[PDB]
């Protein structure tokens, strides 16, 4: 079963911090590039973070300097530190490889809500 | 200039197919953005132009086409992700270029291949793998189309080149075969190989026994006086065609046909024990056919036939305008006996008797005794 | 059976190169595991065997090679990750197969290509992308080697096929060119095209004016009596070679050479205003050369030369053993005048005078007046 | 009445065998050469076999090794064994001497058809 | 002394031009045909040009349109204009009549070399 499950999303005020975790079974993370994606509803999901096999990472312009992508091989997982959170980042977050990314074979993601309560 | 046209045709068709592939790709894209569209117009235009501008001179034009291709694919691939399929195109091109260019540029061609490889190892690493531009799925469809196009372009181009090659071979084989058939008709096969060599030597072949038959027309000058020259030549051709087919049936050889005279030789390409009998029977048949065949005037065409037998020499002479030829004392005897032969009769000597009396019928009248024909009894 | 050998050779060399590539790959792997090694021995062995077992019959063997290739690559790729490069090989193979198979199986070939494509779209999705087996880097080196091998195999195979094709063309062009040169030597070019056609018609050409020269040997029967036949033929060939080269220099045509007799015709392939003058000068030169050239006996070889002029008819006759020929009243006049010509002299009639007196020297003795030579004054 | 009548032609599959017979009245076969001829329609009739007075025979290149010409004096007839028959040999077969051959004085021949039925 | 002496040969680059001159003593050129001949070493000498008494000329196929044969009666000489010279024409050039041509009674010729120096 080739699957990726997300976790760590939830409820937080503007300016808080999260760590979204992504664990995959069926593949080897060390030989794969990787991306964190996110859907609001006004669009399909727009790639905010990407980390390659070899350590290189890149980010969308709307988010750079605030979210950090990091890795765990002995795990087979990827993490997204998230800082300076805001109403625009309230979304539903997914995690993938380009192959599954393009084939539509995805998990449910994890919800992240930015508001006061 | 045929290798030429193969190369140029495959290049043109390749440019057309790549443009066609690119345009479908093009229309499919939605909300992809025009920062790409600006490069994209440039690429399509240059690809379409190069086949129209392939006169400027030399091998620089086909190489410029590839320079444009490499630059365009590198530029598109850098912005988009690796998973799109820029990688597969370079690999197709690496194999395709060698086919496209000729053999005298193989070394250069090899370098181009290496260049492509040099990009691919970089393309996985240097390019940000998987940079996503607007809708995601849409890049699904891009990768799938990339695979199918990469396969189809190569298949079509290779098959087209193979078609040109096989076809050139076909027209070629026909063009050569006709000439070979004519040459085979003109001369015996064995001596043709000796002729073909650049390798100059006298051809003289000694043959222990052979037999010659000479046939001539009577009063041909008359028939020429009252007939138009053009018609006369046609009449001669008709007569000699019939005689030739009878000869080919009997298996005997005719060396040449000079005006009225007709010459047949038996057994020089290969000796046989019963050559003289065959020649005698052939002579009888020829007299029958000749007494048959009819001229424009309507008068019968008599023929004088003389036969001789003995050793002979065969081979070409001269340095120009060759033909098989024959020689020997038997030729002198035959020409003589034909010259002195009476109208509508066949004349043969003391020899030709020794061999034909047992086995044919001769009598009456060096001394010569007329050849009546074959024995009725069997 | 040449298309044959191209196909079979490229298949064999392809198998050899793939085995060579696979073995290096093989030795490089460290701590990769033998669950792969078991499949890996099978693949290498079958690849090496198929070139040795390519006799069994039919097109099933080359197709079996590809069945093995597809199964092996699919099996390896499933276990390992997508990033290894199983994807690139199928794409190389898709283009390569069409080249490998012949044209009568194009449809089948196309299907194979589609089959490869069908796997690739699955290969990205179905295979667990990036399943990692022992050291990571080692798969670095695997992907890079995959790219380089995918390029090199295609380059080498394509170039080898092109080499076979060009080379077959070369031997071909030579083999045809020799025969074409011989045929061109034998007959005038224009009439050769008429011969080549399957298309049977009489060839008769009417020519308003022409001139014929006949030359013959004297006392050849003597010289034959005291000399061996084989040597005599060589002597004749030497003499006629010299005469032929002089003719080719003067530009005139010789239709045929019959025993002692030598025949030259002026102006039939193309008319000219001064044909008779050219023929007369050529005759003078031929007498000079003949009085020169020497026979085995050491006696001089006199030649009798007769010239005639008038309209002529040209073309082949018969259905077999063709040669250019000529006809007309001038031929009768020439044969006559040669026959009655004295030793070492040139004989010409009332016509040939009209045209040559102004411009050459003749006198003495239908009435005939001997041709001394050309006027000294200029 | 100087005549030659053919017989023995007919219907047969590819690869079968025939024996075409030729009987002449008005002449003596022992002192005559002889030929078997054949018309398809794409040409005049092209000589495939020939047997001389004395026993010599010859054949066209397209047919040699497959058809055999043989004789019967006490008869005054000639026969053509035919083997390895094929669609190209489906034709209309005649039998003659060179004199009648060249004078156009011929019989109807005999039909030979090579096909499956 | 019936002799023919050549001159005008020498050293020249590919594409240059020469004029080989031939002067004969012992005969009258006006009543003679004439030929220019040439030896490389791979063969006996092969006739490239010929001019007859009366003005007619002819050439070998390998050379036609490039070399021109011309005459001088008041001289008793013959000339060969030579154009478009090439490595294949590097040879040793002779000049003769057919009688001397066939009797072997010849001069030394003149050397012609086509190369860069
Ligand atoms: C022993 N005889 C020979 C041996 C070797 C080579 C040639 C001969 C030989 O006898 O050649 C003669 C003919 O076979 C040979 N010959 C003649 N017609 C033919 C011919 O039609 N075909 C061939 N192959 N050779 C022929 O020519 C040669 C001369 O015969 P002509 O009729 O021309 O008369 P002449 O002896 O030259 O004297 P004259 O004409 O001055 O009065
Ligand atoms: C108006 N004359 C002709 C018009 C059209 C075609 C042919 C002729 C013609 O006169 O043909 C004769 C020669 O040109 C032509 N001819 C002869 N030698 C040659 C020859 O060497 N070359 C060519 N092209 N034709 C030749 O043969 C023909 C007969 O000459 P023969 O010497 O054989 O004697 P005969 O007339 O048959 O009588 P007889 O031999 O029974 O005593
Ligand atoms: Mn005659
Ligand atoms: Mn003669």
């Amino acid at each position: 079963q080739w699957q990726l499950v997300e976790s760590g999303g939830g409820l937080v005020q503007a300016g808080g911090s999260l760590r979204l975790s992504c664990t995959a079974s069926g593949i080897i993370l060390s030989i794969n590039s990787m991306g964190w994606y996110r859907q609001t509803a006004g669009n399909e999901r727009e790639w905010v973070a990407f980390s390659t096999a070899g350590g290189s990472t890149t980010y969308a312009d709307s988010v750079k300097g605030r979210f950090t992508i990091s890795r765990d091989n002995a795990k087979n997982t990827v993490y997204l530190q998230m800082n300076s959170l805001k109403p625009e980042d309230t979304a539903v977050y997914y995690c993938n490889t380009p192959a599954g990314r393009v084939g539509g074979t995805w998990g449910q993601g994890t919800p992240v809500t930015v508001s006061s309560h | 200039v045929a290798r030429r046209q193969r190369v140029l045709t495959i290049t043109a068709w390749l440019a057309v197919v790549v443009t066609g592939s690119f345009a479908l790709m093009q229309l499919a894209t939605g909300a992809g953005g025009w920062y790409i569209a600006l490069i994209n117009v440039f690429t399509a235009v240059t690809f379409a132009i190069v086949p129209l501008l392939h006169r400027f001179g030399g091998l620089v034009a086909p190489l410029t086409f590839i320079g444009t291709a490499y630059v365009a694919i590198f530029a598109i691939g850098w912005d988009v992700g690796t998973d799109a399929g820029a990688q597969f195109f370079f690999l197709v091109a690496a194999a395709l270029v060698v086919l496209l260019v000729g053999i005298e540029h193989t070394a250069l061609a090899v370098g181009l291949a290496a260049v492509a490889a040099g990009l691919v190892i970089a393309l996985e690493f240097l390019v940000p793998p998987d940079t996503g531009l607007q809708p995601p799925w849409a890049m699904s469809v891009s990768f799938v189309l990339t695979t199918v196009s990469a396969c189809g372009v190569a298949v079509a181009t290779v098959w087209f080149a193979l078609r040109d090659t096989a076809r050139a071979e076909a027209v070629m084989e026909a063009e050569h075969d006709r000439s070979e058939a004519l040459l085979a008709n003109m001369l015996p096969a064995s001596i043709a190989e000796r002729l073909k060599e650049p390798e100059r030597n006298i051809i003289a072949d000694k043959y222990d026994e052979a037999s010659v038959l000479f046939a001539d027309i009577v009063g041909f000058t008359e028939r020429a006086s009252s007939t138009a020259p053009a018609d006369l030549v046609r009449f001669l051709d008709r007569l000699y065609s019939a005689f030739d087919e009878l000869v080919d049936q009997h298996g005997l050889e005719k060396i040449k046909v000079s005006g009225d005279s007709y010459m047949v030789v038996s057994g020089v390409p290969r000796p046989r024990p019963d050559h003289t009998q065959a020649l005698a029977d052939f002579a009888l048949d020829m007299t029958n056919v000749a007494a048959q065949l009819k001229d424009p005037r309507g008068n019968p065409v008599p023929l004088r036939v003389g036969l001789a037998t003995g050793p002979v020499v065969a081979g070409v002479v001269g340095s120009r305008r060759f033909f098989y030829d024959v020689w020997g004392d038997a030729v002198n005897v035959a020409s003589r006996m034909e010259s002195t032969d009476s109208v509508g009769q066949i004349q043969v000597p003391d020899e030709v008797y020794e061999r034909l009396k047992d086995d044919f019928v001769l009598r009456e009248r060096m001394r010569t005794w007329y050849l009546i024909g074959r024995k009725v009894a069997a």
